[PDB]
RNA sequence: AGGUGUCCUAAGGGGGGCUCAUGGAGAACAGAAAUCUCCAGUAGAACAAAAGGGUAAAAGUCCCCUUGAUUUUGAUUUUCAGUGUGAAUACAAACCAUGAAAGUGUGGCCUAUCGAUCCUUUAGUCCCUCGAAAUUUGAGGCUAGAGGUGCCAGAAAAGUUACCACAGGGAUAACUGGCUUGUGGCGGCCAAGCGUUCAUAGCGACGUCGCUUUUUGAUCCUUCGAUGUCGGCUCUUCCUAUCAUACCGAAGCAGAAUUCGGUAAGCGUUGGAUUGUUCACCCACUAAUAGGGAACGUGAGCUGGGUUUAGACCGUCGUGAGACAG
RNA sequence: UUAACUGAACGUGGGCAUUCGAAUGUAUCGACACUAGUGGGCCAUUUUUGGUAAGCAGAACUGGCGAUGCGGGAUGAACCG
RNA sequence: AGACUAAUCGAACCAUCUAGUAGCUGGUUACCGCCGAAGUUUCCCUCAGGAUAGCAGUGUCGACCUUCAGUUUUAUGAGGU
RNA sequence: AGGUUUUGCGCGAGUGUUUGGGUGUAAAACCCGCACGCGUAAUGAAAGUGAACGUAGGUGAGAGCUUCGGCGCAUCAUCGA
């Protein structure tokens, strides 16, 4: 991997194959992930896939620790001071973007996918228009999170 | 295979086309303070007091004023460190910068902004933030009405 | 290469310490002492079996010197020395040159 | 051959050093005979001072 | 016989593998390269102002 | 040093007499300007006085047979 | 693959004492319970000198003390977890109350002379479990001959290492301009 | 594609007047080209030299006065370890030059034109030491220059070995093998023309596309604690780009004798004179006396004429020991 | 330094947060001490010089082999995962 | 004939100085755990070798300092492929 | 044998018994002191001279302590004596 695209990729808390976070998109954001196209795929989450990875791969991050969130008291113990009290605020700052995005994304620890139930297409490394699999597929990346989740 | 002071200036040091003769005077009447902003730009004219070729294009801080040239603070990358440069430069080369006068022109404009709000009692949201994606908006077909189009088939020019 | 016979710049006399005339001579160096303490050194170190013993100098490759003026100062008789750079012909107190009058 | 920042060595081992080596092992060895030859001395002289002024 | 003549292959990676350090820039630079004509004068005009300032226990009260 | 000195001697009044020809004949004078023709002859009268002197050795004399040559060369060339 | 750029990094700071003294491991022992159970932050700062080597640990003197006992801190405790030494310079010692980890002869003689007391750091914790009312005092770290040797080079105005010192002992070429030039 | 080991009392410093190269139109001898006058003229001229940059009431040119090419030491830039040498920039404290004055000047308009330790020598102060104490000679110190290292960060230095030795190198040559195919060899495409007439029976200019590894080069990957290095004799097998033999198609094929092409490697391809020869050249026979590969097949298969150890002779070269794909 | 308390640097006192004035990350902050091995390199995409050309000679940015196994290219230090 | 001088001769044989020197070949002895390179810069009668900087390990101290970055965004400079 | 940085220990403006002497259950152990070495003062070739204007200074950061006002170790930068 060449030595920027690389440095981006660390940026973005992507620093293992299968991981996903949440970024909220502007023209400050946008430009670093044209950079690294060859290297990731994205789109756009819907409620039920939000709501889906929260509840079987939610973990956060307290102390630096990889605690999983089993119980409501973890989570208003770290958010609390921003007015995130319960799970169901988590899930709504994060499918809402709302004032407090930042804090509540950085929280949580990046996800790890196990591979997709039914494979990919048959050769995965061109662009998704070409026929490939990375690159930018709008609504289409939640078919591909049912199969890594 | 020779390294002089000048080698490779063919194109840096020259003047431009239809630039030649006398330089413009307002040069001379500028004035410089420490801590000014400066960044150097050579003049083939002018052969005393000349910067180096590596300097042509960098930025730096005025820390010292004389009587007909001033010193500038350049910082240069030698391999694996960073180190501190000290430079003469004749006032025929120098120039005030813009750089930082976005900085100095918002600064002003928040202290006064902010003051009224407080008067008045209601929030600002000062601080700048990056563009972002439109918003949901209705276009009309009243006397514009689309017209279709379509590839064209090849044809011989020459 | 040719410089006037005097000139007159700075002498730094006990009492001048100013612009004074001056009169330009070449440099000469002095004969070479027998008593000095590198000679008698060296003399010494010679003597008896052995043969050479210090390198003898072969290669050079100059073939010009630097010239050295001495200045006199006319009031307190202080001396001055001023280098000069590499030169083939030298000369001093020349006539001046002409200019137009250009003939063969 | 130096390699860092060193102090200039001058060790005086160039000859042939071994040969001359004194260690003395005999050190208490000696300093009995000589008590053994003082008081051997001070019987000969019997009401005498051992020194002199 | 004859061997390589020069390289610069390796040398990027070599200085970025623990950074490159930029030195701190730090309140009060030194005043070493001024001109000395400004530098004897700025020196008797911080002697007087911190005997006026010592004296305003006892004195000018400015 | 005799032999040297006096070799370099007879090719610096070879070409001397040899661009002698070059400036005489009115064919190539003729679109050669001026400005190029008293820069040469100029050149030609100290070349003529180091020959009477006795001290010029074979550095100096080899020196100016090419600085003779490149200021020629240069005008009929082009 | 991670893809990590440090991994296994080990502390930097030691985390026990390397002497095996019998009565500083005792020592230990108390301030590691008292820094564990206690909100004061003197404590913390304790244990952790008590971990440093001979040359982190340089000696305090009477002078050095007397210097900070002015503007309004006659009436506070000096811990210096150090040893204490005389300075036969002053010629008056004020009164004073000093925790240090060990005295020299005169030392202790001089402080209880003048109408002082000196305590131990077992004692200090008997008196003072929190630290309250106390100044902590270090010796000068960089005052060893070792360290003016430390890089050396040119302009730098280090000092050299020569078995002697004198006319014939470098000076001489780079040195001085009248022999080719100088560093 | 080119340049440097120099040159200059002005070709250095200050001030002032003027405008250059070239072209048009005019004037006794006078012409392509001599001197004089007017108009146009952005540099197309000039500035010590290689090349690039820069310059018009100037940095060019002529005239007037001068010696900042001087004294005391520090900081900074380029090559760089931020060491040395060379060269360069901006101030400070003195003394001067020039101009009515503001100002400019610390060598050449800018980019190259040069040199340590030790020793010798000169300038400087009136200074320090010769150690038992004085006075004069002599000697030794402190600060700045010069005498030189061009292999230019700086040893004092002629050959031969075919009588030869040692430690190593396939990091490096002489032979096979490998990649490449310029040269060598062999084969196509287009059609101006030759062939009495008629481009293509048989040939093919000017151009252009390929194949082969039996020529010779280029490269230096494998072997220097060793792969026995020319040629012939002997013996086996394989390749086809076919000299003869079998069967056929074309012609400027009447017969005879020949020339171009196809399927085809089944079967054959010799005896001698001269040369160490491979290569070559003649005599004679024959259906025919084709071309090549196998570590340039083949030395525990032979032979030892050639080359290539030590003996010896000649010619040319070297003062000599000795050298020569003579 | 200026005709000039007019400037220039460094200061005493005071005023300005209700919001310390772009994004993302901070699984790695600054300083010092002592010392080992190495200083024959080679390969590939794009740019590129000499050569008819070469598994030939020489360079620039980055990724690899050397120092490294595993699954594919039958085999194969460097190619794909 | 560089021939012969005890199977040894373009300088015999025996003991000692002598464990003569080598920038050059060859070898260099149990296990487990953690970190992990270089063939590049400058100088040398230097090119099969050394010194110097870099890359590497270990020992720590200063704060837990909120400082930092092989990155994007906004404003503003330089260049001659 | 002589250097150098780091770790443990004793004493600390001082420190070191063992060349030597006293003594002994005898090459052990125990005891004693005059000199001397390094350290406490540098700088010049040398004759020589020889470290406080201030509560041992001013300014910006600093762990900890605090009567909440402030006092500020180690060390880093800067202007002075
Ligand atoms: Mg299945
Ligand atoms: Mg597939
Ligand atoms: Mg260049
Ligand atoms: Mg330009
Ligand atoms: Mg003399
Ligand atoms: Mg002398
Ligand atoms: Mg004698
Ligand atoms: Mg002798
Ligand atoms: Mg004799
Ligand atoms: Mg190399
Ligand atoms: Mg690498
Ligand atoms: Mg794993
Ligand atoms: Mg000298
Ligand atoms: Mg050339
Ligand atoms: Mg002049
Ligand atoms: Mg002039
Ligand atoms: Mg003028
Ligand atoms: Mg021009
Ligand atoms: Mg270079
Ligand atoms: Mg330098
Ligand atoms: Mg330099
Ligand atoms: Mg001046
Ligand atoms: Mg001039
Ligand atoms: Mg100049
Ligand atoms: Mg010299
Ligand atoms: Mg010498
Ligand atoms: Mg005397
Ligand atoms: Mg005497
Ligand atoms: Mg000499
Ligand atoms: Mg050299
Ligand atoms: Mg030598
Ligand atoms: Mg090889
Ligand atoms: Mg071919
Ligand atoms: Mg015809
Ligand atoms: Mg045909
Ligand atoms: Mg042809
Ligand atoms: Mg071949
Ligand atoms: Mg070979
Ligand atoms: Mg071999
Ligand atoms: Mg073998
Ligand atoms: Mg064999
Ligand atoms: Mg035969
Ligand atoms: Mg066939
Ligand atoms: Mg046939
Ligand atoms: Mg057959
Ligand atoms: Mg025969
Ligand atoms: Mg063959
Ligand atoms: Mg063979
Ligand atoms: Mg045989
Ligand atoms: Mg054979
Ligand atoms: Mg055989
Ligand atoms: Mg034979
Ligand atoms: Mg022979
Ligand atoms: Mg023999
Ligand atoms: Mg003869
Ligand atoms: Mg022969
Ligand atoms: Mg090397
Ligand atoms: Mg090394
Ligand atoms: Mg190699
Ligand atoms: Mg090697
Ligand atoms: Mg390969
Ligand atoms: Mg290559
Ligand atoms: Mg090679
Ligand atoms: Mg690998
Ligand atoms: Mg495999
Ligand atoms: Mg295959
Ligand atoms: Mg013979
Ligand atoms: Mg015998
Ligand atoms: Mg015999
Ligand atoms: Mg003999
Ligand atoms: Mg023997
Ligand atoms: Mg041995
Ligand atoms: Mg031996
Ligand atoms: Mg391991
Ligand atoms: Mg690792
Ligand atoms: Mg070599
Ligand atoms: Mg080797
Ligand atoms: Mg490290
Ligand atoms: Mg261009
Ligand atoms: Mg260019
Ligand atoms: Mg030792
Ligand atoms: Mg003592
Ligand atoms: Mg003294
Ligand atoms: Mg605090
Ligand atoms: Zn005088």
């Amino acid at each position: 991997i060449p030595p920027k695209p690389r440095k981006i990729l660390q940026l973005l808390r992507l620093r293992q194959i299968n991981n996903g976070v949440f970024v909220k998109v502007t023209k400050a954001t946008a430009e670093m992930i044209k950079i690294v196209e060859p290297w990731v795929a994205y789109g756009y989450p819907n409620l039920k896939s939000v709501r889906e990875l929260i509840y079987k791969r939610g973990y956060g991050k307290v102390n630096g620790q990889r605690i999983p969130l089993t119980d409501n008291a973890i989570i208003e113990e770290n958010l609390g001071k921003y007015g995130i009290i319960c799970i169901e605020d988590l899930i709504h700052e994060i499918f809402t973007v709302g004032p407090n995005f930042k804090q509540a994304a950085n929280f949580l620890w990046p996800f790890k996918l196990s591979n997709p139930n039914g494979g990919f297409r048959p050769r995965k490394f061109k662009h998704f228009i070409e026929g490939g699999d990375l690159g930018n597929r709008e609504e289409h990346i939640n078919a591909l999170i049912r199969a890594m989740n | 295979h020779a390294a002089g002071l000048r080698s490779g200036t063919r194109y840096a040091f020259s003047r431009g086309f239809r630039k030649h003769g006398q330089i413009p005077l307002s040069t001379y009447l500028r004035t410089y303070r420490v801590g000014d902003i400066v960044d150097i730009k050579v003049n083939g004219a002018v052969q005393k007091g000349m910067p180096h070729k590596f300097y042509h294009g960098k930025t730096g801080v005025v820390y010292n004023v004389t009587k007909s040239a001033v010193g500038v603070i350049v910082y240069k990358r030698v391999k694996h460190r960073y180190i501190e440069k000290r430079i003469n430069v004749r006032i025929e080369h120098v120039k005030p910068s813009r750089s930082r006068e976005d900085f100095l022109r918002r600064v002003k404009e928040n202290a006064e902004l902010k003051k009224k709000a407080k008067a008045e009692g209601v929030p600002v949201q000062l601080k700048r933030q990056p563009a972002m994606p439109r918003e949901a908006h209705t276009v009309s077909i009243a006397d514009n009405k689309p017209v279709t189009l379509a590839p064209v088939a090849y044809e011989t020019t020459i | 290469v040719n410089v006037p016979k005097t000139r007159k710049t700075f002498c730094k006399g006990k009492d001048c310490q100013k612009h004074t005339l001056h009169k330009v001579t070449q440099y000469k160096a002095g004969k070479a002492s027998a008593f000095a303490q590198g000679k008698r050194r060296y003399d010494r170190k010679q003597s008896g079996y052995g043969g050479q013993t210090k390198p003898v100098f072969h290669k050079k490759a100059k073939t010009t010197k630097k010239i050295v003026l001495r200045l006199e100062c006319s009031v307190c008789k202080t001396k001055k020395q001023l280098p000069l750079k590499r030169c083939k012909h030298f000369e001093l107190g020349g006539d001046k040159k002409t200019k137009g009058a250009a003939l063969v | 051959a130096i390699k860092h920042n060193q102090q200039i060595p001058n060790n005086h081992f160039r000859k042939h050093w071994q040969r001359r080596v004194r260690c003395h092992f005999d050190q208490p060895g000696k300093k009995v005979t000589r008590r053994l030859a003082r008081r051997a001395k001070a019987a000969a002289l019997a009401p005498r001072p051992v020194d002199k002024l | 016989a004859k061997s390589k003549n020069s390289s610069q292959h390796n040398q990027s990676r070599k200085a970025h593998r623990n950074g490159i350090k930029k030195p701190k820039t730090q309140r009060y630079p030194s005043l070493k390269g001024t001109d000395p004509k400004f530098r004897r004068n700025h020196r008797h005009a911080l002697h007087g102002t911190a005997k006026a300032l010592k004296e305003f226990k006892e004195g000018k009260r400015e | 040093a005799f032999s040297k000195r006096f070799e370099a001697k007879q090719q610096l009044e070879s070409y001397i007499s040899r661009v002698e020809e070059i400036i005489s004949d009115p064919t190539l004078s003729l679109k050669l300007k001026r400005g190029q023709k008293d820069k040469i002859e100029q050149a030609l009268s100290e070349a003529m006085a180091q020959l009477e002197i006795e001290d010029s050795t074979a550095d100096e004399l080899k020196k100016k047979e090419l600085a003779l040559k490149r200021l020629v060369t240069k005008a009929m060339a082009s | 693959g991670i893809d990590l750029r440090w991994k296994h990094v080990r502390s930097s700071h030691r985390k026990a004492p390397k002497s095996d003294n019998v009565y500083l491991k005792l020592l230990v022992k108390l301030y590691r319970f008292l820094a564990r159970r206690t909100e004061a932050p003197f404590n913390k700062v304790v244990l952790r000198r008590l971990f440093m080597s001979r040359i982190n640990r340089p000696p305090v003197s009477l002078s050095r003390i007397a210097r900070n006992l002015k503007n309004g801190n006659e009436k506070k405790t000096v811990v210096v977890v150090a040893t204490v030494t005389d300075d036969n310079r002053l010629l008056q010692v004020p009164k004073m109350e000093v925790a240090a980890l060990r005295f020299t002869a005169k030392a202790r003689a001089r402080i209880e002379a003048a109408g002082g007391r000196t305590l131990t750091l077992d004692q200090l914790a008997l008196e003072k479990p929190t630290g309250a009312n106390t100044l902590l005092l270090r010796g000068p770290k960089n005052a060893r001959e070792a360290v003016k040797h430390f890089g050396f080079g040119p302009h730098k105005h280090k000092k050299p290492y020569v078995r002697s010192k004198g006319r014939k002992f470098e000076r001489a070429r780079g040195r001085r301009r009248s022999r080719g030039f100088k560093v």
